[PDB]
């Protein structure tokens, strides 16, 4: 791995790979560090290791090539055994802030909560638990906020220690945060698992290595199965995954608030600064080409108020056809006083009647009123210029606006089920996602198999001599190419393309209920496996092969699966027809 | 929710390709003679009051797929005309994951039609199409090089001279079109499996009111019958489909009527309003059976004529049923006319 | 009344051609030899302007590369305006804030002083929003205990692992002395390729051991530090020495 | 065109290890739909061969469960590293062609639940499917009655989409008296607008087994946060579809309406309320603390689950056969939610804008909303669930206008008040119950007032500021400022919150004009930030948690000394400094402090950053012998000093001694000469 | 030298030899890269008598990348022949012809030192023959006949030599 395909905190010793090798790769390391004046090394480098190759000859028919291996250290093998300590070498205290950038301090608020029913941010005992008394000043899980419970808040704003803490996540750019890309790093090998155990512990009879000897209070919080078991495992240990850590990070905002839409349709943005809408030209300005709303309101500029912005983008690729029926009466009472209508009906049109959860259709109808009485108050302008040095005669206005805007929602009657507003939280239609395997070429010959155990030699599978493929018949895997069916090559009678082992199975036989598209492949390819248990197969110097009962020979074909870890793939069945 | 539709072989043929139609309810069978009328009623090329024209249309399918037609008519006498159309349904853009192979799937349908003027009122035309689909361009046990076939068309178009009614002196138009009549297509290149061609029996009429003699408003109706046998709705459940599939096309075109009523005839109505003949505002409602095709809409459209180029555009408000792949588009079509303005009586 | 002056501008392009392509991999059939697909391309990039009949007003912009616009206005001398195609419907309320980009019909009707502007049309937008605080675009995140980062962060040995949570008792000062000077990482080479511009073409056999280094730590048992089944006569250093090849 | 390596998966190594999982299909001439792993047979009768003939073909569908190996060859434990699927065909006597219509590793989405809710019980989870399993042996998969087929256009053609279900299949020794088996997925479904949660079910005896009776099977739809500590178990005693042999039972007898959950969600809340007053220790909590209240469901709750956090769906199969081994083939299907809340909303925006002739621009606002008001595009779970009472008041004055235009000033004086009062429709604890059903559920007013006070979200924000004050024309050309933002808030989480910002900048920026400095720039800005938080204790609304004080008291300033000493020297100089203030502490802060305490203080330094940039365009042209070289030179030097927070400055050894690990220093240089030497001799 | 290092082993000890046998070089390193490049080895702008524009470059380069881990170098090649070509038929009206032949070759030989095993590891022989000829029928209407031939070639045995040909006219109408 080039030095740009990973990082490493060169003081605590954890690699920070940049590609998430998670399909049973192998990942070795050789490194060299210095504890002060001494130099250590637990690998073997290229510029230190035994040379790559070593020849011991002069001609191609007497050379003796010797390649050499460069002993290293292993950080995760192919077969992810959970027991072995290479599993533990993986680091499970790094949480990646989703879609993060150089997350500068003061624009990053992290906060750990305990959503048992709902998000509460202090741990409570269970029915007489009463957490171990007289805690140290550091552990003290009695009422402390979760950031203090998790030893992740102990420093002031300036990163110098404070009594209980600043109340906020500490953000030490080496220790607790990888500022370049997300990655809040908790300051423990396994915070949720053993930090809480040792911080709730109530004696020495409790031990972390056996989940049966827990406090009955650290039996509800110690989430041991995400550290002693994979992430696809520990789904079955579900009663403990309630420690979400909400947070907020901000973008650069250097030029302006980057809305996230491009080529906005003009007059659409509505920047309600602190609840009150802002005027499109007096206190903010939009680019309309880049997003980048820019508040030129100096008081409201530097205020830290949450300026929210509604955008009305028009870059929807793949949405539902909407209809926008409506109108608005606009009556003019005596000048500078109007009244409004504004009936509106926005109706989605679902793709299918089976409106899934999240992709729901709306049928909303708003109808409102208006107001907007204007006036000049020359009384008040006179009051103004009846003051000290003030002189101006510029007019004064007292506009007054009001609205009501009732809303009545619905759901479009297309997406009804027997006269209702079903949403289909799970129609069991996405389950059973398949992975094809009848690719006639991706297979190949197979080693001689074992049958009952690793101890039987029914197929000579342990014979280390040439008596290894004696029991290999003449299996031949293939698919009858379409030339035979379409344009009969000279020699194959039409009574050969018809004997039920070579027929060009149409999909109208397997799947008579499926509606094949037009112009697409109507023909169900196969993976024919013609097995000849008397034909000597490929390589074997079987001397007799004439008394061998053909019910003893095999014919083998092995593939290589693209995706390992059927746990987190959830492979369940091997289907075939 | 449609039960038991009819798998009409190559389906791109049915969809309109222009804007003079498909902004008018997809009919064009009793619409005035125009450069687009080759998919709808090739007979009415004889009544074109120009010598020769050619046009390019385009429908985008914003799902970059596209459907584009290029036509050229040229009436030799004052009494006959030739025409040639070319529809191209393409999946514009492709790549095969270091030069990589480029494979554009496409379904062009070349076409050419003669149109003679039998009597002074209605004309008859005969057309021929080489349909060719190549959608399944692919690799390793799904072979490309899919074939097409040939289809014949027979169209009659009855223009009427003039009647000068009570206060609006309109004229009448009628016309029938027997669409694709060719041997069934086999995508898989077998003889034991082949899809019927999309034979149509579209019959339409229309009347246009005339105001000021160059300010006209014409309405019209079309009835489209899809002349393929309807599929039969489990040994019997297999034998019934076998009897459906072993039907010849010349006999299916005859049968065509053993549904299982039979009012699964798609009807469309539309109105023209062309002002001075260089501007037109097309309205049209199209309706198929919600059980036998599930497709209906409320097409709007407009058309402009600067000097000899007409720009026709149109939108396709989807009336009720399932998501139509063209509902938010603009069927942009464009024309060109040449000299020899003919005097249409 | 007269003066249909709709003057189109722009260009049109047709690309009627043939496209032959053939590979020569043997795995294909003898049928997939030499595909010969026709090819057809259009590049209509037009725009219409003009003011028909002194009242109507055409405007349009049709490009063959999403936002193809088509407005068709109208202005009488009881009917004020009738657009089609790019109606707006501004409707300044701050509660009933209607859409502003949408295809369809828009009318208007002045009955003395009671304008009844109404729109039927198809909205073509989404109305997404942001919550920009000081700076820009506060965007929240919500993780959990169990969805940490997958196998992408690794300790470098059991020594650093067991020393991690103790060297960080007082965060900013790290109670250690370590300094990883040099570090080489070796992954399985699933993509058989050779480069010079990637940094080099240096790749060797590897026999990466599991217990390489790992002098036994004081706290945890030996069965969790070292995988060797019998550690008897295996360690040749004290019970806390750092990871080196000679532990 | 690839060589025939002994390396299949291109890992570049061989991996001669043997860790298998065998799965042995038989190949016999019989094979009805029960025994080996068959699921369908789909016999065809008359296929048209190309020679005009006709054959009788079968399409026996095997479906082997990966999670039930028959043997294990070698030290294999679990399916975390699988590779090299190797099929081989033994036992035959002669020519044998097997044609795989679709060989497939099908991965579910539903994850069989392991653990008590291991004795031999073959629990399987397939998806019965109408396109494939329309010919199954026990019962043909017929779509449930109301369910349509979900039309769709591929390219100018309808394409009937698919329909599936689940195939929770019990075998082996079968379930015991209450040992159940379940299947769970994960979700964030918020079912609080919709008023009924209902899904079909289907029961079936097993082929070649003792037929089930019309009991001893249940719906068992644990949902909510959890599977053993927070859930809403719906249940239903199924009744088997009586099979006779037709194998094509009609849809109304497959998907019986007695095996179809209804479960109006408004009953779950009353169950939750009835069970809040029934402790976790009692005999009501039956065995696993499920509290069955002892239509046709037997609902159960175990500890206040939620809606909107309905993660961990678990559909399953639980036995209630008093003494028998159950072996069923339950199908689950469409799990939709019934009709929703069509009630509406209401808003009352009222704005008031005034002017006082260029002097004051007092605005005012205020908008009152109700539960359910959003916008048109607002979905069903995102419209509104909070009564809201915004108001705002901005009072931009212009104080400089009060004095004469001579010696004019710019005192803007923005002043903004305003706040939010929000009451959620649902109380922020027991998220699914509403505030009303809990305020009207107890006569414990000491606790009733804990409720509806731990739920009234409240803010308030003051903002005074004088941004832009200066005297328009060592002259009087400063530029002052001042800003002050207070925020208070006492929502459900924080009992009281406090923010104070008090930026107080000031700038100089002379910019000289004719060896003296060409420019001078300077500026300071006190930045005080003060925050309090008291996270409320939701049990009793009394004292709450300890307050947490954040303080960012900082002073910091700039310089700049742009000199143009000659025509061939352009040396700038921009120092900067940023020191902190620590009036408010050792490590025990002072909860007696103030933002407007000693304010012009200049505390301890925190960062100091020099910077120098001198450019010298080498006056060698003066020498009238080398006047052909455009030699320049540039030297930017930098310097920075960090503070190294007190965890270093008074690090104390475990020996007890306190060291001082100092605070770092940095340089940098950018020597840069770019000569020309235009040969002009 | 992409990154040289200081060797901790070349310190002071009485241990001057490494594993195989060497003297612990002071400057560890890896991947010494000699990059040679004739960018236009020759370029021959050839504006001819009437109008026969010609521009025939010849690019070329080598990328020796010897790595000291395995001690085997990797040589890469250039050979990017190019032949531009332009002409204008007159008043037939005017017909502008362009022709852009090009031929890119490559190699990625991995050469061992201690025995002759210099083995190929990549490559290309792509040559393309774009060729256009356009003709205007009026101020508005133009046509252009284009012909884009292209042929790859198997340098390594996993490339599947392509040959693909675009042709046909393209009209053009400028309003």
């Amino acid at each position: 791995l080039t030095t740009n395909e990973y990082t490493f905190n060169p003081q605590l010793g954890y690699i920070s790979l940049q590609q998430r090798l998670a399909n049973d790769e192998i990942l070795a390391v050789a490194f060299e560090y210095t504890v002060g004046g001494k130099v250590y090394q637990v690998g073997e480098f290229g510029s230190d290791g035994v040379d790559a190759t070593v020849v011991t000859g002069n001609n191609s028919s007497n050379q003796a090539i010797i390649t050499q291996s460069l002993v290293l250290k292993m950080l995760k093998s192919n077969l992810t055994n959970v027991k072995n300590p290479v599993w533990n070498l993986m680091m499970k205290n790094v949480y990646q802030i989703p879609q993060a950038y150089q997350i500068k301090q003061d624009d990053f608020r992290l906060n750990i909560l305990y959503t048992d029913p709902s998000p509460i941010n202090y741990i409570t005992p269970v029915q007489g638990s009463s957490f171990p008394p007289n805690p140290a000043p550091d552990s003290k899980v009695e009422q402390t906020p979760l950031l203090n419970v998790f030893n992740l808040d102990r420093l002031n704003y300036n990163n110098d220690p404070q009594a209980g803490g600043d109340g906020f996540f500490d953000y030490i750019p080496g220790v607790t945060v990888d500022v370049q890309n997300g990655r809040v790093i908790f300051t423990t090998k396994e915070p949720f698992g053993e930090l809480i155990f040792n911080k709730l512990q109530t004696g020495a009879g409790e031990s972390y290595n056996d989940p049966t000897t827990y406090n009955a209070n650290q039996q509800k919080y110690v989430f041991r199965n995400m550290y002693r078991n994979t992430q696809a495992g520990a789904l079955q240990d579900s009663d403990k995954n309630k420690f979400l850590l909400r947070g907020k990070y901000k973008s650069s905002g250097s030029n302006g608030i980057p809305i996230g839409a491009f080529n906005v349709p003009q007059g659409s943005v509505v920047v309600t600064a602190a609840g009150r809408v802002l005027v499109e030209g007096i206190d903010y300005s939009v680019d309309y080409q880049l997003g980048r709303v820019q508040i030129l309101d100096p008081s409201l500029q530097a205020s830290n108020t949450p300026i929210e912005v509604s955008l009305e983008n028009n870059s929807i690729f793949g949405q539902q056809t909407r209809r926008f029926m409506g109108f608005n009466i606009e009556h003019k009472i005596s000048d500078k006083f109007v009244i409004g209508g504004t009936y509106l009906k926005m109706t989605e049109r679902p793709f299918t009647q089976k409106s899934t959860y999240g992709q729901e259709s709306v049928n909303n109808t708003i109808f409102g009123f208006n107001g907007n009485y204007s006036t000049e108050v020359p009384f008040l302008t006179r009051l103004a210029n009846k003051l000290p040095n003030i002189d101006t005669d510029v007019p004064s206005n007292l506009s007054i606006r009001g609205e009501v805007a009732f809303l009545r929602p619905d759901a479009p009657k297309a997406s009804d089920f027997q006269g209702e507003a079903t949403i289909y939280v799970d129609d069991f239609e996405g389950s059973q996602s398949t992975i094809d395997m009848r690719s006639a070429y991706a297979w190949s010959l197979a080693s001689t198999p074992f049958i009952t155990s690793i101890n039987d030699n029914t197929f000579n599978a342990n014979s280390n001599t040439l008596e290894y493929g004696f029991k290999r018949a003449k299996l031949s895997w293939y698919t009858i190419d379409p030339v035979f069916y379409s344009s009969k090559p000279s020699g194959i009678s039409n009574d050969d393309l018809s004997l039920n082992t070579t027929r060009r199975i149409y999909s109208r036989e397997l799947y008579p209920n499926t509606d094949i598209a037009q112009g697409q492949i109507q023909v169900v390819n196969t993976l024919d496996l013609t097995y000849y248990p008397g034909e000597r197969g490929p390589y074997n110097n079987n001397p007799s092969f004439g008394a061998s009962n053909p019910s003893a020979n095999f014919g083998g074909i092995m593939r290589a699966l693209n995706s390992t870890n059927f746990e987190q793939g959830n492979v369940e069945y091997i289907q075939f027809w | 929710d449609i039960e038991r539709p009819i798998t009409t072989g190559v389906p791109f043929l049915l969809v309109a390709a222009d804007a003079r139609a498909a902004g008018l309810g997809d009919q064009g069978v009793a619409t005035s003679s125009d450069v687009f009328s080759q998919q709808w009623n090739p007979a009415k090329y004889a009544f074109a009051e120009d010598a020769q024209g050619l046009s390019i249309s385009y429908t985008p399918y914003l799902t970059d797929i596209s459907l584009g037609q290029v036509t050229y008519y040229n009436k030799i006498n004052d009494r006959s005309a030739f025409a040639g159309s070319f529809r191209y349904f393409g999946f514009g853009g492709i790549e095969l994951r270091e030069p990589t192979r480029e494979v554009n799937p496409n379904e062009f349908a070349l076409d050419g039609s003669y149109s003679l003027k039998l009597s002074e009122t209605f004309s008859m035309a005969v057309a021929a199409r080489y349909i060719r689909s190549n959608l399944k361009v692919a690799t390793e046990e799904i072979d490309a090089s899919a074939a097409g076939s040939f289809a014949v068309d027979v169209a009659g178009f009855y223009q009427s001279e003039e009647i000068a009614y009570s206060d609006f002196n309109g004229r009448w138009r009628a016309g029938f079109n027997i669409q694709n009549l060719g041997p069934k297509i086999s995508y898989d290149h077998d003889d034991l499996s082949a899809n019927f061609l999309p034979a149509n029996l579209r019959v339409g009429g229309g009347f246009d009111f005339i105001f000021d003699d160059y300010n006209k408003l014409g309405v019209s109706l079309e009835l489209t019958k899809l002349l393929v046998p309807t599929p039969p709705g489990s040994q019997a459940d297999e034998a019934n489909y076998k009897k459906y599939k072993d039907i010849g096309w010349v006999s299916g075109i005859f049968k065509s009527f053993g549904d299982a009523e039979l009012k699964e005839i798609t009807y469309s109505a539309a109105a023209e309003y062309m002002y001075q003949d260089a501007f037109a505002m097309r309205l049209g409602y199209y309706h198929e059976s919600p059980m036998k095709g599930a497709k209906q809409f409320f097409s709007l459209g407009a058309g402009f004529k600067y000097s000899m180029i007409k720009v026709d555009v149109s939108y396709l408000f989807s009336a009720s049923k399932v998501k139509n792949p063209l509902e938010n588009t603009l069927r942009f079509s464009l024309t060109f006319n040449f000299g020899d303005k003919y005097e249409t009586y | 009344s007269n003066t249909i002056d709709v003057k189109p501008t722009g260009s049109v392009e047709m690309d009627l051609g043939v496209r032959y392509t053939k590979q020569d991999n043997p795995a294909f059939s003898p049928r997939n030899r030499s595909s010969l697909t026709f090819d057809f391309d259009q590049r209509i990039s037009m725009s219409l302007m003009g003011k028909i009949g002194t009242r109507l007003e055409v405007n349009a912009n049709y490009d063959t590369q999403f936002q193809n616009l088509f407005k068709l206005a109208y202005t009488p001398s009881i009917i004020q305006k009738v657009e089609v195609g790019n109606v707006s419907m501004p409707l300044n309320s701050t509660l009933i804030r209607g859409a502003q980009s949408l295809f369809g019909v828009k009318t208007q009707l002045q009955f003395g002083r009671t304008t009844i502007t109404g729109v039927f049309s198809e909205q073509k937008s989404q109305t997404k929003s942001v919550v920009a605080e000081n700076g820009g675009t506060v965007q929240n995140f919500d993780l959990y205990a169990l969805d940490y980062d997958n196998d992408r962060h690794f300790f470098l040995s059991q020594y650093f692992r067991n020393k991690y949570d103790v060297s960080l008792k007082n965060y900013p000062f790290i109670d250690s002395r370590v300094q990883i000077t040099r570090l080489e990482v070796w992954v399985t080479n699933k993509q058989n390729r050779v480069t010079t511009t990637g940094g080099g073409n240096n790749l060797r056999n590897i026999i990466a051991l599991q217990d390489l280094g790992e002098a036994q730590v004081s706290g945890v048992p030996d069965n969790e530090v070292v995988v060797i089944s019998s550690t008897a006569g295996f360690f040749n250093n004290p019970i806390d020495s750092p990871t080196s090849n000679t532990n | 065109t690839l060589p025939d390596v002994e390396d299949i998966n291109r890992d570049n190594t061989m991996s001669t290890i043997n860790a298998y999982y065998e799965y042995s299909i038989d190949v016999k001439p019989g094979m009805q739909v029960g025994e080996n792993y068959i699921t369908d047979i789909r016999e065809v009768t008359n296929v048209d061969l190309p020679n005009g003939g006709t054959t009788n073909a079968r399409w026996i569908q095997f479906k082997i469960p990966v999670s039930q190996p028959q043997n294990t060859i070698g030290n294999i434990t679990d399916f975390r590293s699988i590779r090299f699927m190797r099929m081989f065909m033994t036992g035959f006597n002669s020519q044998m062609t097997v044609r795989f219509g679709a060989l497939d590793l099908v991965r579910g989405e539903w994850r069989r639940y392991t653990g008590t809710l291991d004795d031999g019980v073959e629990f399987d989870v397939a998806a019965v499917n109408i396109q494939e399993n329309g010919t199954k042996c026990p019962v043909n998969y017929v779509m449930p009655p109301g369910v349509q087929r979900e039309q769709l256009y591929n390219n100018n053609t309808v394409i009937n989409q698919n329909e599936q279900a689940l195939a929770v299949r019990i075998g082996g020794a079968g379930l015991q008296y209450q040992d159940s088996r379940a299947v769970f997925k994960n979700v964030s479904v918020d079912m609080r607008q919709y008023k009924k949660l209902k899904m079909f079910l289907h029961a079936e005896s097993l082929p070649n087994q003792p037929t089930l009776e019309d009991d001893e099977m249940v719906g068992f739809i644990r949902f909510g946060n959890d599977f053993t500590q927070n859930f809403y178990q719906v249940e239903i005693p199924l009744k088997v579809t009586k099979t006779g042999g037709s194998c094509s039972i009609s849809p109304d007898l497959v998907w019986m309406d007695d095996n179809s959950i209804d479960l109006a969600l408004d009953l779950l809340t009353r169950m939750k309320i009835k069970a809040m007053s029934i402790d976790i220790n009692s005999s009501k909590r039956d065995v696993n603390g499920i509290y069955y209240p002892d239509g046709k469901l037997t609902l159960g709750i175990k500890g206040n689950p939620n809606f909107g956090l309905v993660r961990n769906l678990m559909v399953g199969v639980k036995s209630r056969a008093d003494h028998k081994d159950i072996k069923g083939e339950v199908w689950f299907n469409e799990l939709r939610l019934a009709d929703l809340e069509n009630k509406g909303g209401m808003a009352a925006i009222l704005n008031v804008d005034t002017n006082m002739a260029d002097f004051a621009t007092v605005s005012a606002t205020g908008r009152k909303s109700t539960i359910g008001f959003g916008s048109l595009e607002q979905g069903a779970n995102e419209r509104d669930r909070e009564d809201v009472q915004q108001y705002n008041i901005v009072t931009n004055l212009n104080l400089g206008k009060l004095l004469p235009k001579k010696w004019g000033i710019n005192l803007p004086f923005n002043y903004a008040i305003g706040e939010e009062v929000i009451t959620p429709e649902y109380d922020p604890f027991n998220q699914d119950i509403k505030l009303d059903q809990l305020i009207r559920e107890t006569t414990d007013q000491a606790e009733k007032d804990n409720i509806r006070t731990r739920a009234i979200d409240y803010t308030k924000r003051k903002s005074i500021n004088f941004i832009g004050v200066r005297k328009d024309r060592d002259i009087e050309n400063f530029t002052f400022s001042q800003s002050y933002n207070q925020v208070e808030r006492h929502d459900y989480e924080v009992a009281d919150y406090e923010d104070e910002q008090s930026n107080s900048a000031v700038n100089y920026a002379y910019t000289f004009q004719p060896y003296l400095p060409s420019n001078i720039s300077f500026n300071t800005n006190i930045l005080r930030q003060s925050n309090r938080q008291q996270f409320r204790e939701v049990e009793v609304e009394g004292i709450g948690l300890d307050p947490l004080y954040r303080r960012n008291f900082a002073f910091n300033y700039q310089y700049g000394f742009g000199f143009n000493l000659t025509k061939s020297l352009k040396l700038n100089y921009s120092a900067t400094s940023n020191n902190i203030v620590r009036n408010f502490l050792d490590n025990s802060p002072k909860e007696d402090f103030n933002i407007w305490d000693d304010y012009l203080d200049i505390g301890t330094p925190n960062q100091h950053a020099q910077q120098l940039v001198l450019n010298y365009d080498i006056p060698i042209n003066k020498i009238p012998i080398f006047g052909f070289v455009k030699a320049s030179y540039s030297y930017t030097a930098d310097y920075m000093w960090q503070r190294s927070s007190t965890a270093f400055s008074e690090y104390e050894d475990p020996n007890g001694t306190v060291y001082d690990l100092g605070n770092t220093i940095q340089n940098s240089n950018s020597n840069t000469l770019t000569t020309t030497l235009n040969m002009n001799t | 030298i992409n990154q040289f290092r200081s060797n901790f082993d070349y310190n002071s000890s009485p241990k001057v030899q490494d594993v195989n046998t060497n003297f612990y070089n002071e400057i560890i390193m890896s991947n010494v890269n000699l990059v040679e490049q004739f960018s236009p080895l020759i370029r021959m702008d050839f504006e001819l008598k009437s109008s026969l524009r010609v521009l025939s470059e010849i690019k070329k380069d080598r990328a020796l990348s010897m790595s000291f881990d395995n001690n085997l170098l990797t040589e890469v090649k250039g050979m990017e022949y190019i032949i531009g070509l332009g002409y204008r038929f007159k008043d037939v009206s005017d017909i502008n012809i362009k022709a852009d032949f090009s031929l890119r070759n490559n190699e990625t030989l991995v050469r061992y030192l201690d025995y002759d095993n210099n083995q190929l590891a990549a490559g290309q022989n792509i040559w393309s023959l774009k060729l256009t000829a356009d003709y205007s029928f009026s101020k508005n209407l133009t046509a252009i006949f284009y012909y884009d031939h292209s042929f790859s070639k198997a340098v390594i045995s996993t490339s599947f030599p392509l040959t693909n040909i675009r042709s046909g006219f393209t009209l053009r109408y400028n309003f």
